[PDB]
């Protein structure tokens, strides 16, 4: 989930 | 939309300036295995960060889902950081140049159990790079290419929109092919001579694949073997490939 | 000399080279197993195999290298050109892979076997991608001898150098032959380098499948699922996986 | 050592 978190930042 | 209407020369000009910068190691003087793979691992880490974010400035790359982008970082992620590593080395026959203060030649590889062999594929493919001399806009373009192909088939949905989301990075891929051309006629190719190119950097690109898949065994053998503390980032695109 | 071929030349040459449709031992009479199943798929591919091995020395340039090239370019692409050969048959048959005309198998056959659907499925999709590039018989036969010459090619002190020269200039014809079917077929020049770039992309997904396959054939070998042939044992032990 | 894959590659 942190791949999909930092693709939204 | 606006992915598809780039001429040759933007494109080139979009990738050129998404180029994530070079990052630096961390500073010595003996290296064990355990150091050594921390300092080999602490930098891929950071560099997935600013990958994450060159991915985005990639053309068309961000009119695809969230899920579809996740998808194909979570394939190409080994395989774009080997490109610039290779890349990166080029011009120093014999050693990876891993940062500008992590220099390490073969030697130095049987450091780390079993990372040799891969070592001497890495050297091989720079070394094949040298021998064509491969350009930075051709790079650049290799680069998108491995992004947008590496995961592109493994997207097995059957929905409406998921087809036109695949026929969206094949018409993307599509443009990155008539750039690679553009950049060979300006080179002064001629036509065979241009195919031929094309053929020959594409054919690096399977090779470059069974290098990420080697490198990501290895980089699994690793996480096991309870050497290095592995970041969450690295476990998480790791843990992508035995799903 | 592969090198002063033409194109028509080229392309039947690899035509007249092809190998067999093999059938498989299938025993319908028996049930199916993990183990039963993967018996059959192993016969199957050993015995295309020899006749890879046989199909490979009529390949325009193959015999000009060393044994030892020869060898190792084999010893890297066998399964690849196992695949390859697969996903053309299965073109025809969605959802199936046609192993042999007598072993067609669909993807909740797979099941059967621990670690299969993930490769069968991708092993499907190539083959719709195929299918929808309408892909042709001519085409497939360069693609595969591009990947009996390209796939062991990085991984070789001057006569070793030199057989490097000489592949590389043979998968230059193969481009040309390439291009010129694209040509024949009526294809815009833009057409021809974007054909061509998609098959050649293809291309590093097939070598995906065979890493893969490799160690999928491995768990089987290692938990004593089913006896390999010394040939499928020494194919095997050439990739060093653990 | 004898390999099965030289020998064939022989016949
Ligand atoms: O088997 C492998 C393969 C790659 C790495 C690696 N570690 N760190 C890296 C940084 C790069 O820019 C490129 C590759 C690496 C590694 O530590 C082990
Ligand atoms: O994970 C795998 C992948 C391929 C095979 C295989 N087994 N037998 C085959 C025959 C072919 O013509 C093509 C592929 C195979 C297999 O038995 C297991």
């Amino acid at each position: 989930k942190i791949l999909h978190r930092l693709l939204q930042d | 939309s606006l992915a598809l209407s780039l001429t040759a020369d933007q494109m080139v000009s979009a990738l050129l300036d998404a180029e994530p910068p070079i990052l630096y190691s961390e500073y010595d003087r003996p290296f064990s295995e355990a150091s050594m793979m921390g300092l080999l691992t602490n930098l891929a880490d950071r560099e997935l960060v600013h990958m994450i974010n060159w991915a985005k400035r990639v053309p068309g790359f961000v009119d695809l889902t969230l899920h579809d982008q996740v998808h194909l970082l979570e394939c190409a992620w080994l395989e774009i950081l080997m490109i610039g590593l290779v890349w990166r080395s080029m011009e120093h026959p014999g050693k990876l140049l891993f940062a500008p203060n992590l220099l390490l030649d073969r030697n130095q590889g049987k450091c780390v159990e079993g990372m040799v062999e891969i070592f001497d594929m890495l050297l091989a493919t720079s070394s094949r790079f040298r021998m064509m001399n491969l350009q930075g806009e051709e790079f650049v373009c290799l680069k998108s290419i491995i992004l947008l192909n590496s995961g592109v088939y493994t997207f097995l949905s059957s929905t409406l929109k998921s087809l036109e989301e695949k026929d969206h990075i094949h018409r993307v891929l599509d443009k990155i092919t008539d750039t690679l051309i553009h950049l060979m006629a300006k080179a002064g190719l001629t036509l065979q001579q241009q195919h031929q190119r094309l053929a020959q950097l594409l054919l690096i690109l399977s090779h470059i694949r069974h290098m990420s898949n080697k490198g990501m065994e290895h980089l699994y053998s690793m996480k096991c073997k309870n050497v290095v503390p592995l970041s969450d980032l690295l476990l998480e695109m790791l843990d992508a490939h035995r799903l």
